């Protein structure tokens, strides 16, 4: 139950590869790596990993710097009727929103009986992914989307400016008024 | 197109027929509450009005909720005071709930229309979706104590909005809804209760003071004290070992010097206990009181409005029994933020206090809570409803203080003086029927007594012997000695004891014919009490369930279901006053 020298091993391998500069074999070895099965126990590192690609396939390649998996630029999951990537805009979407989706289930819903770090850990997580997803998706002229995100994303906020200006903000930026004036109150 | 019009009109002139046949009806109920054949109006007004009512009641479950429909077309706010028109039917409440959820930011009138979106569901628990309840206005306190306890499953929105609308109120009303509060913490999975009640006890002096108190007598169960409840003794250790220590200066010298007062004061009726009875006991209780000096800033617990000025040295008189007695202080009243500024620093009259050990002293509080409540809107409907709320603070396991009112007067003391009824001893006092003096008891007496026995019928109390009525000077009657009420019931729930206590004396008093106009001013006024107290049931129905696991005897698992009946909430106005009457003429012989 205690992964030591595997993750290790595993993980300054391509961070090495970073410093060097071998960005597309990284960028293979993450996308070979995302094509396996899902483990219930790991899922904690593929946030990470997900999270991880968020930041890079948004920042390191353009349009035409983009090529099919299957040239140079046991069981494995296949089909025909699954959703293949188009472009960056479309799996970024899509690897947010599981992101968001599975961490979700996974927040410590403010325990706070005595200890405070978990519950810290769960919303620094949090706030950056919404983050990154709202950048993500306000680059477009998409704002209600963006306004439901954060409405499900109001669970954790009970003293913190930050989301409640971020939700006025995109409240007012969609259209609606009252709201929008009773959140910029609070 | 002259069809779309006529329709238009023709729905709204229907609609608003039926509001007005709904408003005459009730009003021309409240007019008189008797049938009084006297008093009589225009005959063919109300045969109409009779007649559209009966028309208008066999609707049927369709051509109604589209009657919803046009009211919420025409106005949201009609749309939700429809159901307060009571109509007989269950399914207003489906389509004005349906609607509301369709689109909640429509209404912000938060005392009716927030119960119609908070349940989602009742025990279900399921669909946490498109609840914002994070904008309505603050409510009242029980209805935010409310998302606490068993009714509604836990959940992080609605605690939230619960501790915001109980951030929002002067310190005095938190203080009056203490033992609820810390009753919560039982079902509170969650530790919002607790961080409020850390913050509170950390803005305000007094609140503190009281949350210790309360806090001590509860960790235990019985009476003397030997078993800690398995629930929340651990946690309840937790926080009052948290809390104290952490004020420091001038409160907590303060905290210090009351504390210790109080003990000087309290040891008392322990010394006193190993002498028997007899003068020994007297003076021995005299020189303890004389050994105890007076320590300005204090005050005491049942009255924190008033500060002490000094003490009796000759007033100490124990009573039969255990060892109680009485205290006499001379005590000036300030107020309470005066009170609380001058208490860091450093209109008199006199007080008595009972101190009890031994002796549970929490059903008591809830009566009181009740009566006070019962008062409020007695006073602010505009009626005459007399009733005497005497305060009593329970400050250790089996310990407590207790008020004495002015001018103490037992029935069971002048009855074993006079053996003889109470009209002989009113006429004996004030003289003849003929004076005015004699009038004006009367009518005081039928105040009291019209509340009284309301409040008696109300609350199921048994019990009720001549030893427990207390007789004032103006000629009100108070009751005491609350222990028995709901199911508890002395003698093996016989069950031969009337609802209301009336014998022949009491009367005679008022003349002794139900034919004479005094009974029928009691009769009307009992009426008018028992209409005018219904409307508030939620309230009372969420104070009373809050504590049910407390294990008190009375209570035995049925009483929120009778309580509940005893309402009569699918009632119209005419009906409930016919039951009322009803209910009244039975307990009579």
């Amino acid at each position: 139950e205690l992964g030591f020298f595997l993750e290790t091993g595993l993980q300054r391998a391509h961070v090495l590869y970073f410093k060097n500069g071998n960005l597309t074999r990284g960028v293979g070895r993450f996308r070979e790596l995302l094509r396996a099965v899902e483990t219930r126990t790991t899922q904690n590192l593929r946030m990470t990993i997900a999270r991880q690609l968020a930041e890079i396939l948004l920042r390191g390649m353009c349009e035409q710097s983009y090529w099919n998996p299957l040239e140079d630029p046991a069981r494995v999951y296949s089909g025909e009727n699954i959703f293949c990537p188009q472009e960056n805009t479309e799996e970024a979407l899509l690897l947010l929103l599981i992101s968001e989706s599975m961490a979700n289930r996974d927040a410590v819903l403010s325990r706070i009986p005595e200890h405070k770090s978990d519950r810290l850990i769960s919303l620094q997580s949090a706030s950056v992914v919404y983050d990154l997803l709202t950048i993500a998706l306000g680059r477009r002229g998409q704002y209600e989307m963006l306004s439901e995100c954060l409405e499900r994303a109001m669970k954790f906020a009970f003293e913190e400016f930050h989301l409640w200006y971020q939700f006025a903000l995109s409240l007012m930026a969609a259209g609606k008024s009252a709201r929008a004036v009773k959140v910029l109150k609070e | 197109r002259g069809s779309q019009l006529h329709k238009y009109y023709m729905k709204r002139r229907t609609l608003l027929l039926s509001l007005l046949a709904t408003e005459i009806e009730r009003l021309i109920t409240w007019y008189n509450p008797l049938s009084a054949p006297e008093l009589e109006l225009d005959q063919a007004g109300e045969n109409s009005v009779a007649n559209w009512r009966s028309k208008y009641i066999s609707l049927s479950e369709k051509q109604w909720k589209d009657n919803v429909n046009l009211a919420w077309s025409i106005s949201p706010y009609l749309a939700v005071q429809l159901p307060a028109r009571f109509k007989n039917t269950e399914a207003i409440g489906n389509e004005v709930t349906r609607l509301v959820r369709l689109d909640p930011g429509a209404v912000s009138d938060v005392p009716e229309a927030i119960k119609f979106l908070v349940t989602w569901h009742t025990i279900d628990a399921d669909a946490p979706e498109l609840s914002h309840v994070l904008c309505w206005a603050p409510t009242d306190p029980p209805t935010g104590l409310s998302y606490f306890s068993s009714m509604y499953p836990p959940h992080p929105l609605t605690a939230q909005y619960g501790v915001k609308v109980l951030r929002s109120f002067p310190p005095d009303a938190i203080l009056f809804y203490i033992p609820q509060i810390v009753q919560a913490l039982r079902y509170d999975k969650m530790g919002y209760v607790r961080e409020y009640i850390l913050w509170a006890a950390s803005k305000s002096q007094l609140l503190a003071h009281q949350f210790i108190w309360n806090m001590k007598t509860n960790i235990y169960l019985d009476e003397e004290g030997h078993q800690k409840d398995p629930d929340i003794g651990d946690l309840l250790d937790q926080l009052v070992e948290e809390i104290t220590g952490s004020l420091s200066g001038p409160a907590k010298d303060f905290y210090q010097r009351e504390f210790d007062f109080f003990n000087k004061i309290t040891n008392v009726s322990a010394i006193i206990k190993p002498y028997p009875k007899g003068d020994e006991r007297k003076k021995a209780c005299l020189s303890a009181l004389s050994e105890v000096k007076v320590q300005p800033g204090c005050y005491l617990p049942s009255n924190p409005e008033a500060i002490v000025l000094d003490i009796d040295y000759k007033s100490g008189t124990p009573m039969q029994s255990k060892a109680p007695y009485l205290a006499k202080f001379k005590v000036k009243r300030c107020g309470v933020s005066e009170l609380e500024k001058e208490g860091l620093r450093c209109k008199i009259s006199w007080q008595a206090a009972i101190f009890k050990v031994g002796d549970d002293c929490r059903q008591d509080m809830l009566a009181l809570q009740i009566i006070d409540l019962f008062k409020n809107i007695f006073q602010l409907v505009g009626l005459d409803l007399f009733v005497f709320p005497y305060r009593v603070v329970a400050t250790a396991p089996g310990c407590g203080v207790i008020e004495c009112i002015p001018d103490c007067t037992s029935r069971d003391q002048l009855g074993r003086q006079t053996d003889f009824g109470m009209y002989d001893y009113f006429t004996r006092q004030y003289g003849d029927e003929s004076t005015l003096a004699f009038q004006q008891a009367r009518y005081n007496f039928i105040r009291s007594m019209a509340a009284y026995s309301l409040l008696l019928f109300l609350l199921q109390i048994k019990d009720r012997h001549n030893g427990n009525i207390m007789l004032d000077k103006k000629g009100h009657i108070i009751h005491i000695d609350f222990g028995f009420m709901f199911e508890s019931s002395p003698g093996g729930n016989l069950g031969w004891e009337p609802d209301i206590k009336l014998t022949d004396e009491m009367v005679m008093i008022m003349g002794g014919k139900m034919e004479a106009t005094p009974f029928k001013w009691f009769m009307e006024m009992c009426v008018r009490g028992y209409l005018a107290v219904r409307p508030y049931m939620d309230a009372v129905v969420s104070l009373v369930t809050l504590m049910l696991d407390t294990g008190l005897p009375c209570f035995r698992g049925q009483t929120i279901k009778l309580l509940k009946h005893r309402f009569s909430p699918n009632m119209t106005e005419r009906e409930a006053a016919n039951f009322i009457m009803k209910v009244i003429q039975s307990c009579f012989l």
